[PDB]
RNA sequence: CCGAUAGUGAACCAGUACCGUGAGGGAAAGGUGAAAAGCACCCCGGAAGGGGAGUGAAAUAGAACCUGAAACCGUGUGCUUACAAGUAGUCAGAGCCCGUUAAUGGGUGAUGGCGUGCCUUUUGUAGAAUGAACCGGCGAGUUACGAUUUGAUGCAAGGUUAA
RNA sequence: AACUUGGGAGUCAGAACAUGGGUGAUAAGGUCCGUGUUCGAAAGGGAAACAGCCCAGACCACCAGCUAAGGUCCCAAAAUA
RNA sequence: CAAUGGUAGGAGAGCGUUCUAAGGGCGUUGAAGCAUGAUCGUAAGGACAUGUGGAGCGCUUAGAAGUGAGAAUGCCGGUGU
């Protein structure tokens, strides 16, 4: 009735993925994989990895049709930022934040 | 902030870098350094007159007889230290389990017969202290060291 | 007494007054030295006399 | 049938079955109380009292001395550390009127 | 030139209501049943 | 909190009242007016709610002023921009647009809230004898001496 | 002995933000504020646990008022009349009375207009 | 006496990373589990990661590994909100959801009244005077010796010992 | 109430109003004294808002009553007395 | 019957935290911590229930203090705008 794939410590900003992550939260399957193809955002490829991984799990461990499979639920989580910096003029540094992303994809049948 | 290591030099100048003055990097608000007003060694113990010393003694012993908590006994003459000998000993005088022996002196088979029993300690006359008395609830004191005991007391 | 219930003599013991813990106990910002000048200060006062 | 009684510093219009809460009386749950001062009787029969209407008693069951909920006073002046803070929670009688008298 | 302010969550999150992006301006393949950009080749297939 | 009666908009009954603004000063018809769209007549009358009734001044070409305001009285007003003041008379206000002065002299009386805003909603000010509100069938209504 | 600060500044800080519970935004998150907005309510429902009487006999003032002037009679002069007849109704009874059982203030009236 | 911001600067390859030409200055960083039994095999994936299966008492104990707060970031929703002027609450209140340490109950809230944060410093601060981005931890009348006073307790024309 | 003996303080920047005066210009929300009040350290009601003006001193409830200063056409309680 | 605004400031009574003494207790049939709740007291604050957690901790009386933080352009960390 479920199926759920987890992608941890992506290195892109869940503030980014998340942008394309908006576009296939409770869409068909075909219909987001479609959207992922399409889409030209770096984190297009890392969620299409995701969704195939939860489709994978849907079809070989709790053998459910993917025809019938729904985005059930789709989210970005922040990870471990790494910190680094940048030297600016005048001998002072600023701060960078590589931001890291934990993404969830859960697909559905939609029953019970 | 003298004794912690280091933290000699000003972390940087008084006016200009818009941050706090700081004098030392182990001043009190650091992390780190410097400790205000911590335990230093000292002693605890004071002193009391000496007649109030006595009556601390005769009331604690008053209150222990006074309770039937006061059992005299004429001689112990344990000849080997024995353990289970000591512990027959005491259950045949229905002592509690909290009891104080009192020799006239250091009788070392007493001692020894009594020094691993969980609850009894064992003392001489002159070696009687209020904090002992006060924690036993019952005391067994031998006939000569009642004696004593009367002698010095008062 | 009993080592477990024993009470000192009344009116003997009283408890300090700790300074400058909140304003609830009346002492708490000034700590009781009113606001400026050298009383206020640590180490302050004046030599007597 | 409807009648305006006169308990606590206050006035409270009461008609038969109807629960009310009254400031403390000295009565113990369980017993019953009579309101002796009734200024007003009213539906189909009016007996406006001018002081009171003389007669007309009012019987309650009283139920339920209770203290009501907890209200917290606090108070604090801006600059000024002084500020101060307590609790209330105000006793109440709750009664049942059973009986309408004239 | 500097904020005088922090900005609260709230008029933060009103001012990225429209910082979105659209979904992809597509159409299925009439050879190949793949969903393909319209006025694009499709990239499964390779027609029209 | 014992026993005060409040009421909502399921025991509101409003009703539909005509005025006649012949023979009337401006200001003594406008604050009973007011009073009667707050719905202060009313022995059910609440704070929070819009209680109270429409009112219909129907001809208020007819109102008249003491004194001699008609050319003394000016309204004022600002467009927001700089120098963007002007002014109108208030006779020529009564002869161009008299609707439009007995609606701000009523509103001008009334709370500048929501409700208050609402309340001031139920007036209906019409500058000659007639009226198109026949399907509410209005009541004449006197002003109090 | 060291005694270190645990589990005494959470709970009485926590206690704060659960009284501050649905204020806007950090003011029922963030302690500095809530404790600041807790003030503010205990100071303002100190007053207006006063002010609540005072609003509410001026809401059964304006019911009684209307209720006697419909009889052509004024608030004023209905509490002069009721007054000398020695009736004493708060305002709160009068005004229930209006609403509920409109012959009795018709009663009322009477009586207190007899009582000129 | 301290229990990882404490206790040595250093519980850990510490006078070490690092800084300086040099004297010198000087960190941060403890905890799986009883046992490594540290996940055989299958699946997606180049990998990283994951889902099963299995070990284990426990696997949101999986190696960044005991507990796992708050700030902060998300995803769902019950109630609300696009004619309104707001130190954001408080008092009054319908409607709509819900049902508790069962007691004149919980959540939200149309609309009305009242209402210019907190500290410091000031004659006086909403102040356009100071201070705080937020959260957490740490962070300021102590001890020794003497003096004085008050309470207590012994003894009393006597009281008390210091080394 | 007052006084005496002792332990502990804080304060030594004051402000406005009214009134008797100096100074200034019968100027200042000026400055310096005498006298009272309030603020300071005082919430509540009135004076639109407004430390110092007028009324009045908050132990805590109440959806009771009587008044002060100010008020009673509508905002806004009470006289279109 | 009377009193109970309050700043510098004086006085009193208490709430909590760590440790110690003695007594009396609770814990893998689940301690402390953490989380939530519509609970109790005049305040500081005290319980109860249910989740999490997986080995220690209350109560009484009495002794000691590194005993209570929201502000120091505080210090260290984390995280925002
Ligand atoms: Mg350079
Ligand atoms: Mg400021
Ligand atoms: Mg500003
Ligand atoms: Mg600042």
């Amino acid at each position: 009735m479920e199926a759920k794939a987890v992608a941890r410590t992506i290195r892109i900003a869940p503030r980014k993925v998340r942008l394309v992550l908006d576009l296939i939260r409770g869409k068909n399957a075909a219909e987001a994989i479609a959207i992922l193809k399409l889409t030209n955002k770096a984190s297009s490829p890392v969620i299409e990895k995701v969704l195939m991984s939860a489709l994978a799990n849907a079809e070989h461990n709790y053998d459910m049709n993917t025809d019938e499979l729904v985005v059930k639920e789709a989210y970005a989580n922040e990870g471990p930022t790494l910190k680094r910096f940048r030297p600016r003029a005048q001998g002072r540094a600023s701060a960078i934040n590589k931001r890291t992303s934990h993404i969830t994809i859960v697909v559905s049948d939609g029953k019970e | 902030r003298s004794a912690v290591s280091g933290g000699g030099r000003k972390p940087w100048k008084q006016k200009g870098t818009g941050r706090a003055r700081q004098g030392t990097i182990r001043a009190p608000q650091w992390r780190g350094g410097g400790i205000v007003f911590g335990p230093t060694p000292r002693s605890y113990a004071y002193k009391m007159p000496k007649k109030m010393r006595r009556l601390a003694l005769r009331s604690a012993l008053s209150f222990k007889a006074q309770e039937n908590g006061l059992t005299v006994v004429d001689a112990f003459n344990f000849e080997a230290p024995k353990t289970k000998e000591f512990k027959n000993v005491l259950s045949t005088l229905e002592q509690p389990k909290k009891v104080l022996v009192v020799t006239e002196n250091e009788d070392v088979n007493v001692e020894l017969s009594a020094r691993n029993i969980p609850g009894v300690q064992v003392t001489t006359a002159q070696g009687l202290n209020v904090l002992d008395i006060t924690n036993a609830d019952s005391l067994v004191i031998t006939e000569a060291a009642a004696k004593k005991v009367e002698e010095v007391l008062g | 007494m009993k080592l477990h219930e024993l009470k000192p003599a009344e009116g003997s013991r009283k408890e300090r007054n700790r300074v400058g813990r909140g304003v609830a106990t009346g002492n708490g910002k000034t700590s009781g030295r009113g606001h400026k000048g050298q009383k206020a200060r640590s180490g302050g006062g004046v030599r007597p006399g | 049938m409807f009648a305006i009684i006169e308990t606590g510093g206050k006035q409270i219009k009461v008609e038969e079955g109807q629960e009310i809460f009254v400031e403390k009386l000295d009565v113990n749950e369980g017993d019953t109380f009579t309101f002796d001062k009734v200024l007003f009787v009213g539906g189909d029969s009016v007996k406006v009292g001018a002081p009171t209407v003389e007669g007309a008693t009012v019987t309650a069951t009283v139920n339920k001395q209770g203290r009501g909920k907890k209200i917290t006073v606090f108070t604090y002046k801006r600059r000024k550390n002084s500020k101060r803070k307590k609790g209330h929670r105000q006793p109440y009688t709750k009664l049942t009127i059973d009986k309408i008298n004239a | 030139a500097v904020p005088k302010r922090r900005t609260s969550k709230t008029r933060k999150n009103k001012r990225r209501t429209h910082f979105k992006i659209s979904v992809p301006g597509m159409t299925e393949c009439p050879n190949c049943g793949e969903y393909k950009l319209s006025h694009r080749v499709c990239k499964n297939c390779g027609s029209y | 909190m014992r026993q005060t009666f409040m009421a909502n908009e399921s025991n509101i009954e409003r009703k539909w009242y005509v005025i006649d603004a012949e023979g009337q000063t401006l200001g003594r018809l406008s604050s009973e007016v007011a009073s009667i769209l707050r719905g202060k007549n009313k022995v059910t009358y609440t704070p929070h709610v819009d209680t109270g009734d429409y009112v219909i001044v129907i001809n208020a070409s007819k109102i008249e002023f003491t004194g001699n305001k008609e050319t003394d009285k000016v309204y004022y007003r600002h467009s927001n921009h700089p120098g963007g003041i002007k002014s109108i008379t208030a006779g020529e206000l009564r002869r161009t647009n008299p609707e439009r002065l007995i609606e701000n002299s009523i509103k001008g009386m009334l709370p500048s809230t929501r409700l208050g805003e609402k309340q001031g909603k139920k007036l209906f000010v019409y500058g000659g004898a007639e009226h198109p509100h026949a399907a509410q069938q209005p009541e004449n209504y006197e002003l109090r001496g | 002995p060291r005694v270190k600060g645990g589990t005494v500044t959470r709970a009485r800080r926590k206690k704060t933000i659960k009284l501050a519970k649905g204020y806007f935004g950090s003011k029922h998150t963030l302690y500095k504020v809530a404790k600041q907005q807790v003030m503010k309510s205990g100071q303002y429902a100190f007053r207006d646990r006063r002010q609540r009487k005072r609003d509410f006999r001026k809401l059964w003032i304006t019911r009684i008022n209307a209720a006697a002037r419909q009889h052509e009679m004024s608030y004023s002069r209905l509490m002069n009349g009721l007054k000398k007849a020695g009736i004493d109704i708060n305002r709160k009874m009068l005004s229930e009375i209006a609403i509920s059982d409109e012959k009795a203030f018709a009663q009322l009236v009477t009586k207190a207009k007899d009582a000129l």
